[PDB]
């Protein structure tokens, strides 16, 4: 190949893809066996047969947490807001490390796989402490997520770069998604890689016989809240400089897209104590200042919700858009690849008003630990991001092969995200339903049959859905695999230019942004809101340390 | 051309959709208060 | 057209936002309500409260079941909870109502959760740490604890009691 010469940048994206859609599809096998589980039907003597290796329902869980929500996300990051700048730029990343940050991701995935294959790690994807999982667990997600650390030295160096050649100039709006991005998943992973040198990587080891459970998930949530944010952003990148285009309109605001990303710089890492509301030796104050923060970090996806409807209603209306609901039928509906996040964010609206529930401190009592917790996040990491990342498959993976669409595939993809929409929809009113009646999540329900009677009627919901997504995820399979077996190809498209929207510009534009391209300055407030709000509560749990020995009880 | 009515109309769905889930777990909360 | 649209989309956003904000601070004001209510009392205690694990059931008022309930006050009476791989103690916790009933909750092993179902009362139970939660139940019965995080092969299955009297 001569495309993948000039452009190597292709083929590295591609290799960073497939193993993360690989990652999702050996993950998401457990969902429809989990669903049936919240339907009261025990489908895991079936799985037992199929998988011999499937030793219980909670190692299923483990590795439907962990491929999915930690392997598939992170490999998906990495392939977009890392080629996404570097199309933008027409700029070659540093290549040795470009791969040498594949073969880590790769490497630490093997190596972390074997003893959650080996039942040596049923510990699920937060792994909190006593529960000891194997040595090679904990050293192999370490190569995994450090990972991304040579990714944002890639990413800052393309930015070094251009300021290099156009000085003075501003940075280029997906750039700037990019390098926000890199940086604030920075000052996140910082809470993890601290729990991972301090506590997890000694224990495992055996250098140490304990561990404080309260300082390794206070550390573990630093990362935590950040880190759905690392999922996010990569849709939210797609759906601000691509979507527009597919549409068949613009995007209504630039200065305002660049806001949104910044907010998420400053608001990202101190709130994690929202995830430790029922948590003990954590001062009922510190929580209600987490609290305020957390509806702060509403905002940006609030202003989202407004900016991206007025670009479809610019684009149904360019397409001739009637009264106040003429531009909806207006759209291109016949494109997966528009489709895809549109639906995912209708679906995101019922999302993010559970997200704000559960944000309010004393009214999460109510639902924390629930199947509502489920019920939300799969609304927004399940739904959103991932039906994304579906549809992206319609125009990114011609750009990295330069294999074509046919009509039948085109087709075959329609349904699937229908499905997969339709399927998150109904097992969204599952959830929320049965976790407002006490349903604790994380639980073999099944083989507890008459333990939840009451939650008769939410539980066909469940069991409706795991039938549809099952379907839904063997039709997204069978499509994929035929884009990725055929030897139809164009070398021509390979090489055409990636579909990025254009930008309405105003005068009010220019002394806005200019003061937002001050990124070493905001990069320093981001730092300085993580020590004042974590800081504090830290010092004083790290003087009255308490570890407790290790237990394994599965 | 005119008011983005279409998107006022989306984040009003919006509003309404947090009004209803919040004030919505705020009367459970004080009935298991 | 574009650059009419451009100005008259910015000016409806920037009303959205302090809407948007204005219906924040609603929802500041009404968490602030319920931290000054008796509602309150579920949020765990502040302070630091460390334990040893290995003694708890050999030394200490977690070791006799029979002594896990304490009359502390005049309306009030602590409840010396125990959350272990699978099972409560003391089974079953005993007391009355209109009486303010005030847990301290441990575990000898791992993390587990403490859920009473149709209350407020849902908290995480560290080992090594005690855990401080306020009650009054108003409604009298048949209460039922439930472990909300996992915790080993039959975490599915430990379920507690409450039994509270008329
Ligand atoms: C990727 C997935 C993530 C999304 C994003 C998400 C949302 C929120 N979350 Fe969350 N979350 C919490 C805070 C929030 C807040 C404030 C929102 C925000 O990030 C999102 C606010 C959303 C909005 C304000 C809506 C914006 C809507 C838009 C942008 C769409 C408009 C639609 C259009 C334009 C369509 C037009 C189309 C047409 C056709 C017209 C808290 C506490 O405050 C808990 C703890 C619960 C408990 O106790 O365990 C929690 C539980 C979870 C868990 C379980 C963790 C576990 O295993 O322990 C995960 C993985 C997760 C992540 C995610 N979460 N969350
Ligand atoms: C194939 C379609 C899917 C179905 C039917 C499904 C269903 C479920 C259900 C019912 C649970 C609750 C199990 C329990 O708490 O015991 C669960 C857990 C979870 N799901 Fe999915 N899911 C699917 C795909 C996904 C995807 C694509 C992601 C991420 C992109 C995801 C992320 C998660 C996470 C992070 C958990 C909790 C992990 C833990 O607590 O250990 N799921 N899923
Ligand atoms: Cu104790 Cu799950
Ligand atoms: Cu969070
Ligand atoms: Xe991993
Ligand atoms: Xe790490
Ligand atoms: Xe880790
Ligand atoms: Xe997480």
């Amino acid at each position: 190949s001569r495309v993948y010469e000039a452009y190597p940048e292709k083929k590295a994206t591609l290799y960073f893809l497939v193993l993360g859609f690989l990652a999702l599809i050996v993950g998401s096998l457990f969902g429809p066996f989990q669903a049936l589980n919240y339907g009261n039907v025990d489908a895991y003597p079936l799985l037992k047969r199929l998988l011999p290796f499937v030793q219980s329902y909670y190692q299923g869980l483990t590795l439907h947490g962990v491929l999915n929500a930690i392997v598939f996300t992170q490999l998906f990051a990495q392939a977009i807001m890392v080629y996404l700048p570097a199309r933008e730029l027409n700029m070659r990343p540093n290549m040795g490390l470009m791969w040498l940050s594949w073969w880590m991701a790769f490497i630490g995935l093997v190596v972390a796989a074997l003893p959650l294959l080996a039942n040596e790690a049923t510990v699920l994807y937060t792994f909190y402490p006593p529960l000891k999982g194997h040595w090679a667990f904990y050293l192999g997600a370490s190569v995994f997520v450090l990972s991304t650390w040579v990714s944002i030295y890639i990413v800052l160096d393309l930015w070094r770069r251009w300021k290099a050649a156009n000085p003075g100039k501003v940075t280029p709006l997906v750039t700037y998604m990019a390098v926000v991005f890199w940086l604030m998943w920075f000052l996140a992973s910082l809470g993890l890689v601290l729990e991972a040198v301090l506590f997890l990587l000694p224990w495992s080891f055996g250098l140490v016989e304990g561990v404080d459970p309260l300082v390794a998930r206070t550390l573990f949530w630093w990362t935590g809240h950040p880190i759905v944010y690392f999922w996010l952003l990569p849709a939210y990148a797609i759906i601000y400089t691509i979507l527009p285009k597919q549409a068949g309109g613009k995007l209504v605001s630039d200065p305002m897209a660049r806001l949104a990303f910044l907010l998420f710089l400053l608001l990202s890492t101190p709130v994690g104590f929202h995830h430790q509301f029922a948590d003990p030796g954590i001062d009922p104050t510190w929580k209600m200042i987490h609290s305020v923060l957390t509806l702060f970090v509403a905002v940006p996806s609030l202003m989202t919700a407004f900016t991206v409807a007025a670009s479809l209603e610019f684009a149904g209306r360019l397409r001739g858009g009637r009264g106040l609901f003429g531009w909806i039928r207006a759209l291109p509906w016949d494109n997966p690849a528009f489709v895809a996040p549109v639906l995912g964010l209708l679906g995101f609206i019922p999302g993010g008003a559970g997200g704000i529930v559960n944000a309010s401190f004393t009214l999460d009592y109510v639902v924390h630990n629930t199947a509502w917790v489920p019920g939300h996040f799969h609304l927004q990491v399940a739904s959103l991001v991932t039906l994304t990342a579906m549809g992206s498959l319609y125009w990114l993976l011609p750009n990295l092969t330069g294999k074509p669409i046919s009509d039948a595939q085109r087709r075959l993809g329609l349904a699937v995200v229908w499905l997969w929409f339709l399927g998150m929809m109904i097992m969204a009113v599952g959830l929320h339903w049965a976790g407002l009646l006490n349903v604790p999540r994380r639980a073999y329900i099944a083989q507890v049959p008459d333990a939840y009677p009451h939650a008769a009627v939410p539980m066909v919901f469940n069991v409706l859905a795991g039938i549809v997504l099952l379907v839904a995820l063997l039709l997204f399979i069978y499509g994929l695999f035929s884009v990725l077996l055929s030897r139809e190809r164009k070398p021509e498209l390979a090489e055409a230019p990636l579909p990025f929207a254009e930008v309405i510009s105003g005068p009010e534009d220019r002394r806005l942004v200019l003061a937002m391209d001050r990124i070493g300055f905001w990069f320093a407030v981001a730092a300085i809101l993580v020590v004042l709000a974590y800081g504090p509560t830290l010092v004083q749990l790290f003087g009255h340390l308490n570890p407790v020995p290790g237990w394994r009880l599965w | 051309e005119e008011k983005p009515k279409g998107a006022l109309a989306v984040i009003l769905v919006l509003t309404l959709t947090i009004l209803v889930f919040w004030l919505g777990v705020y009367a459970v909360f004080f009935a298991r208060g | 057209d574009e650059h009419k649209a451009h100005k008259a989309i910015l000016a409806y956003e920037k009303g959205w936002l302090a809407f948007s904000l204005a219906m924040l601070f609603v929802f500041i004001a009404l968490i602030a309500y319920t931290l000054a209510t008796h509602t309150a009392g579920v949020i765990p205690a502040g302070k630091l409260e460390r334990v040893d694990p290995t003694t708890v059931r050999q030394e200490g008022p977690w070791a006799d079941p029979a002594q896990a309930v304490v009359q502390t006050g005049p309306n009030q009476y602590t409840v010396y909870v125990l959350a272990f791989a699978f099972g409560y103690q003391p089974n079953p916790i005993e007391v009355p109502q209109g009486a303010e009933i005030v847990f301290k909750i441990t575990s000898p092993d791992v993390i587990h959760g403490f859920h009473v179902e149709g209350t407020n009362i849902n908290v995480e139970v560290l080992p090594g740490e005690v855990s401080t939660v306020r009650y009054t139940f108003k409604r009298p019965g048949e209460y039922r604890i439930i472990c909300n995080q996992y915790c080993g092969l039959g975490h599915q299955n430990m379920f507690g009691t409450i039994v509270v009297k008329e």
